[PDB]
RNA sequence: GGAUAGUGGCCUACCAUGGUUUCAACGGGUAACGGGGAAUAAGGGUUCGAUUCCGGAGAGGGAGCCUGAGAAACGGCUACCA
RNA sequence: UCCAACGGGGCCUUUCCUUUUUACUUUGAAAAAAUUAGAGUGUUCAAAGCAGGCGGCUCGAAUAUAUUAGCAUGGAAUAAUAGAAUAGGAUGAUUAAUAGGGACGGUCGGGGGCAUCAGUAUUCAAUUGUCAGAGGUGAAAUUCUUGGAUUUAUUGAAGACUAACUACUGCGAAAGCAUUUGCCAAGGACGUUUUCAUUAAUCAAGAACGAAAGUUAGGGGAUCGAAGAUGAUCAGAUACCGUCGUAGUCUUAACCAUAAACUAUGCCGACUAGGGAUCGGGUGGUGUUUUUUUAAUGA
């Protein structure tokens, strides 16, 4: 207890943490995959 | 397993288990002896040669490609070296270091580091002593 | 590994330490030493000699009372004052002011009891068997 | 630094019986090693292990069968007279015939039990059982 | 479950070079044609030195910490 | 070289500077004569062994001798100490 | 005549030249007698003592016992020790230990020493505007202040120290180490089809560094500050606070060698569970940020 009960709360929330943003990173590329399953002068300046 | 040193790594060359000269290789090993002494004669010590025929003419391993070391080739030739490599270079170490205190007395690490590797030096230097390599009266420094 | 060594070559080094190690026993060193007796009664000795100062409980109502039996005698080895146990009161009529007594090891603190009183043991003056020679 | 191979072969053989694994790994390999090894087979303590030679000290599976109890070496490698064999079989065994005590004499690592046959000693190198 | 005396081919491969059954090396050497000359070379996969061609002095690879980096518009093939 | 029954720093003369020692020399303690043996112990060990046999040494304490094959004798001799 | 075994004799596996011993263990002598173990024997029994009986009898101690040292002997392992070993046409041996050392490559680090750059902050000083308080405490008093205190703005000087970034992250043998840039040497890990070949582990004896405080002699002296002085001694949550402040805190050259100098826990080697986060190196894949014959290489 002590203080190592609060060092350990800190490392807890840290892996709740990197859960959440890894499961963001795979529904985005699962959005990406249905999207890419489903003037003049603009033109000249696309490659910009 | 460092000794002077905490580290415990382990990096190495792996030696291919064939003792035999590779089948892509079709050089002569008298070729290759030549090249020896060649390096050696522009002054480079022995691991410095492996490195270079290794790197740029194929030579896997002296001994496998020729049947004789490296050091025992340049023998074999007059090219021998005054004391053993590795010796040589702590001595080297050691002098710099001794320079480097000359100059920056403050520096205390610089004072360990000159006594680990002295201390080094006397149990090398008390090995060739016992194989005969080096003479009997021979002191560092 | 325990902590000693176990080459085959090792036995001056374990004798060496048994030695120093052996001196670490308060049994050994009093042995080695021959200062074992010291905490003997007697200092080393199994019976001590005496003198018989006073009959301290002589003047006690109950009879054969702890008190009753208890008599000072001075050690006469060194001089120091001690309390010794007859066997009973009668025994206690044998027994008088100024005389050798005879003590072995055995009211709390009273660590000895007579056991010959003049050269004559008490057991044999108490069963009649020997008369104290004066 | 490594003292004994033998020593750190059979106690990685110890462990793998203790852990239940049917085969185990034993690198450096020796002679030494070997002949214990084929001891511990013929007393059937062991199974089938093969030899992998690598061009270095070498490397050893071997299967094992669950049958081992003990096996372990006596370091330093004591001096035996035939007469004090009996002794040690009294303080490394848990029962009389319960076990085996191998010893290295001058006709080769063998038990003690073809030790007294043969009526020769020499030093001693460990207990199975 | 595993064979220790037989491993799978791929279980290997992932391992350490020392930490195999029969440890070995895991670099190889190439074939290496000089762009100006067009002569072949021998280089060491991990060479530590310029590997600089014979006849033209032009430079084939460059060391790195690990792997040597072959030098651009040189082609390779292993050998 | 002397002396001895005889080897030998045993002693003398002249020479060198050697010899032992952490694998414990040297010094100190020993209620230390040594052993065969005695006791205990399951085994390893621990203790005791003045004391029936063997060997050593002594004859109140130091020193020196005669005789004799053999003694530095003491129930032989001479001096000194008590 | 041929084949398969069992058996004999001769050769060959050398073109020419240079260039085992010990330890340990087995067995046998030896280790006085008495003592110990053992065999026989009606000392009336026993403790003991003891070797010969019948007229050839195949009758009777058959005996054994000693750790070490010396002697003789049989040994294939183990542990040391050796080689004109697998040599050269100047010269003999085997591995190259997921032992060790050295070398090379690109890295990595708040590791170290010497210079150098910056940052506000504290104190002080110059100039500047205004006017009665400022300070400090639980509350006050010394104290400073109308020659302008405290506060404001533009600056300068001195000596320290590197906030936030700062994290169960990094380096160093430990103590310890956070601004930039350069120099000097050092170092762990990783990569290596380079090199030496046992060079190693533990360590009495013997050696280097060692927080803070402290001692000697110079320098410096902003902040804080043991000691000392002084204001107040009213009120218990704010109960010991306020002002001046010596040594000290900083640095140079030597001493001191102590910390709760902690895993409150000798070192080296091997083995025995799962899980994913992070730092450094390396390998492979992939697609985003990238980007272009200057070069150079990232996330
Ligand atoms: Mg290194
Ligand atoms: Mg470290
Ligand atoms: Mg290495
Ligand atoms: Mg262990
Ligand atoms: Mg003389
Ligand atoms: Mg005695
Ligand atoms: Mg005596
Ligand atoms: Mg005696
Ligand atoms: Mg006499
Ligand atoms: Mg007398
Ligand atoms: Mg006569
Ligand atoms: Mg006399
Ligand atoms: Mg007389
Ligand atoms: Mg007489
Ligand atoms: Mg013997
Ligand atoms: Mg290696
Ligand atoms: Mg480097
Ligand atoms: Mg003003
Ligand atoms: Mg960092
Ligand atoms: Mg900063
Ligand atoms: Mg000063
Ligand atoms: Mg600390
Ligand atoms: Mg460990
Ligand atoms: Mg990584
Ligand atoms: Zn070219």
């Amino acid at each position: 207890s002590g203080l190592r009960s609060f060092l350990r709360k800190k490392t807890q929330n840290v892996i709740d943490e990197r859960k959440l943003r890894v499961q963001k990173q795979l529904d985005k590329e699962k959005n990406i995959r249905k999207r890419n399953h489903q003037d003049v002068i603009e033109e000249a300046l696309s490659r910009f | 397993g460092r000794m002077h040193s905490a580290g415990k790594g382990i990096s190495s060359s792996a030696i291919p288990y064939s003792r035999n000269a590779p089948a892509w290789f079709k050089l002569s090993s008298e070729s290759v002896i030549e090249q020896i002494v060649k390096y050696a004669r522009k002054g480079l010590t022995p691991s410095q040669i492996g490195v270079l025929l290794r790197d740029a003419h194929g030579v896997t391993q002296a001994r496998v490609i020729t049947g004789n070391k490296i050091m025992r080739i340049l023998k074999s030739n007059g090219l021998a070296p005054e004391i053993p490599e590795d010796l040589y270079y702590l001595i080297k170490k050691a002098v710099s270091v001794r320079k480097h205190l000359e100059r920056n007395r403050k520096d205390k690490d610089a004072k360990f580091r000159l006594i680990l590797i002295e201390s080094r030096i006397h149990r090398l230097a008390r090995y060739y002593r016992t194989v005969a390599v080096l003479p009997p009266n021979w002191k560092y420094e | 590994g325990k902590g000693k060594p176990r080459g085959l070559n090792s036995a001056r080094k374990l004798r060496v330490h048994r030695r120093n190690n052996r001196w670490a026993e308060n049994n050994y060193k009093k042995r080695l030493l021959g200062t074992a007796f010291k905490s003997s009664p007697f200092g080393g000795s199994s019976h001590a000699k005496g003198i018989v100062l006073e009959k301290l409980g002589i003047e006690s109502k109950q009879p054969n009372s702890a008190i009753r039996k208890c008599v000072r005698v001075q050690l006469i080895k060194n001089g120091k004052k001690v309390t010794a146990f007859v066997p009973n009161d009668g025994c206690l009529n044998f027994v008088d002011e100024n005389d050798e007594v005879l003590l072995a090891g055995f009211i709390p603190g009273v660590r000895f009891k007579v056991v010959k009183v003049s050269g004559v043991s008490l057991l044999a003056l108490w069963k009649e068997k020997k008369e104290k020679p004066r | 630094t490594r003292s004994s191979v033998l020593a750190d072969a059979l106690n990685a053989i110890n462990n793998a019986e203790k852990t239940g694994k049917r085969q185990v790994l034993i690198r450096p390999s020796s002679k030494v090693i070997i002949k214990f090894l084929q001891v511990m087979q013929k007393h059937g303590y062991i199974g089938e292990f093969e030899y992998i030679d690598d061009h270095r000290s070498g490397k050893i599976v071997v299967q094992l069968n669950g049958r081992l109890n003990k096996c372990g070496v006596i370091s330093p490698r004591f001096n035996v007279k035939i007469g004090d064999i009996e002794k040690w079989t009294a303080n490394l065994l848990p029962a009389r015939q319960f076990g085996y005590v191998i010893l290295t004499t001058s006709a080769g690592i063998m038990d003690h039990e073809e030790a007294r046959r043969k009526h020769v000693s020499g030093k001693i190198l460990g207990f199975v059982y | 479950v595993q064979d220790l005396l037989h491993p799978t081919a791929a279980s290997e491969a992932r391992k350490h070079k020392l930490k195999t059954l029969v440890q070995g090396p895991r670099s190889y050497f190439l074939d290496v044609k000089c762009p100006g000359c067009l002569n072949i070379t021998t280089v060491f996969s991990h060479a530590q030195t310029a590997v600089t061609c014979e006849s033209c002095s032009t430079i084939l690879c460059t060391p790195t910490g690990g792997k040597a980096k072959l030098s651009e518009g040189t082609s390779f093939r292993r050998k």
